[PDB]
């Protein structure tokens, strides 16, 4: 819920998306695949999903 | 052998138009940059005030190249005989 | 060795036509700004008053060189015999 | 040194020849312009009254290139010793 | 000053050549029209009907560049001695 | 004055050449036309019979164009003394 | 006036030369055909027996221009004195 | 009238050169064909050998291409005095 | 056989606007490196500050080719006779 | 007619410029066969390892009809009188 | 049949400006790699560094041939006579 997080990287149909702060706005469905977030500590965190959509802000 | 010097004047008119084919290839990049502005702009407008001074660094380098290839023209003509 | 000048006085009437070859080639380089305000109204059409500036001055300069093109094929025939 | 001067009447001819072969390279900034006209529309139907002025300025103008190599080429043989 | 005036008559066709060399441009900008209508209405299939009357339009334009090119590559011969 | 006219026969066999320079500039055209098709076609299929005229169409014309510059190259050889 | 035909045999050659420059721009629609293909399959593979055809054929088209155009550079040497 | 046969040995050496300039064109649609092939694996990888076939076909028909606009240099110089 | 050497001197100011057509090609390098710039800083500003300077170098290198012709153009008029 | 054979030594060298025109074209063949790789490796890294042996080969390819541009330029010199 | 040897020394001067012109046209593939790494690092600034090497490694190649091609038009002056 609303964690800061310094990186974060989806797959798609077009293919493997990487999202970093200030990114443009853009919706986008998930292909079913693996999801990347990356906090401020360098660390990761690796998520299986299920389809989805991502629905990314400007702000 | 034998030496035959010869001096076309008229040439001096003939590159210059070779060099005015050159003239308006850079408006190419012109707009290529403006037209990237819009869509970035259209993407993102908060960086819109902070992509303006690439966008008119590229302008002016590409309105250089072609106003050197220009200067090449007017230098070819109005000082040579 | 000898020497010979020549004036070729039909080369005037053919740098001409060297130059005017370029004068087309920003038209590529002018509709890119306008098709390009297009696509960026139709991306975000809110910020299109704030993209028709930029486009009005790409192509106030896009088109110039042009001119600049044209410019020498209307001052390489018409003063010089 | 010496003075040839020689006319060479087929000048008059050759260049309409170059000229005219820059009058086709303003159509495809033509068509760019009325291809993201449809684009856009196709991206924004509703938009499609406001963007159709522009496409029809930026158009007319990439043609009066064409026109201008095209004036050339027609000034240069039907007028032109 | 000597004055020779030369009539070549071989350059009434290496000029409609090169007028030639001209006309095949447009072609490129008819296809970008053509492209743009199917990726629109694939798009849009309700804007079918409202984008093709531009399509045609630039069409119409660039082939009439095309028609004015080979125009003056026939109209230098086929008059011209 | 001194009046020498040239009857220049290989200059029938040049221009030749320069057309066929431009004869291949429709192709890449025709090719862009039929890459749309098929584009159009994956973005929706159901669309792609109501497409396909255009397409063949659009082919036609381009080729239309190469044709007559082709024309040019043979009608600038197997007439011409 | 007084009347000099020349038959300049060299330009049975350099207009064949001429002739080759056009013989690759034909290619790019080729790979572009292509690349089109590949790209539409990669979208909808459910298309790709639907799509092969006009493929082959934008092939064939483009490569024949190219043949027309080489065709006049072998055609130029061999029977041309 | 005169008659006057120049055989210029020199334009052996000249088309030579302008065909190599097209000789170096078709690489653009060469490396087009690969090109998509990566971007078409990127958007499906289990796609890529039904697609290898066509990237090896557009590429060895380009490369033919300019495989037979270097033929002619080469054939230009070394059988033609 | 026979020996005429011959010194065309215009031939000092023709190639100078040869290389000068070749002078603005470079600046749709620049362009097309800064437009990157935009469309890559309105997908991840966070990224502008590590693309900056290979935009940097991208608009040097290619706008030194252009200079480098410029320079041709420079030493091929001012040192020659 | 009358038989004037001539041997042009300047001839000689005018078209390895002609042919190293076209020695810088097929650059672009190699930045769209690297640049492919990046994107595709963007949007698939782990596919990174099977497209390189793509990307390599059709640069190196292009880079031989460039090889064979400038071989002609390096063959029209050194070797010919 | 009659032989006259010719040595002009103009042609030293020509071919340099031709050879100069495909200078400039490698700069737009310099810049094709570098904006393809630009994007490539947006999509996946992850990846910035493994691609990093690839760009480097294109821009040279494609520097080499306007290395070559600025080789010609440096080898063709200051060691002809």
């Amino acid at each position: 819920k609303q964690e800061p997080v310094a990186a974060i990287t989806i797959r798609t149909n077009e293919g493997e998306m990487g999202v970093l702060a200030g990114h443009e706005y853009t919706v986008q469905q998930l292909a079913p695949g693996i999801l990347e977030v990356e906090y401020e500590g360098g660390k990761k965190d690796q998520y299986v999903i299920s389809g989805g959509f991502a629905h990314v802000n400007d702000t | 052998a034998i030496a035959y010097e010869v001096t076309v004047n008229g040439a001096n008119l003939i590159g210059a138009g070779m060099a005015a084919s050159g003239v308006g290839v850079p408006a190419i990049g012109v707009a290529m940059c403006f037209s990237s502005y819009m869509l970035a702009a259209a993407r993102q407008p908060n960086m819109s005030a902070k992509l303006l001074p690439y966008c008119i660094l590229g302008f002016a380098l590409s309105e250089a190249l072609a106003l050197f290839t220009l200067l090449i023209a007017l230098l070819e003509l109005f000082v040579f005989s």
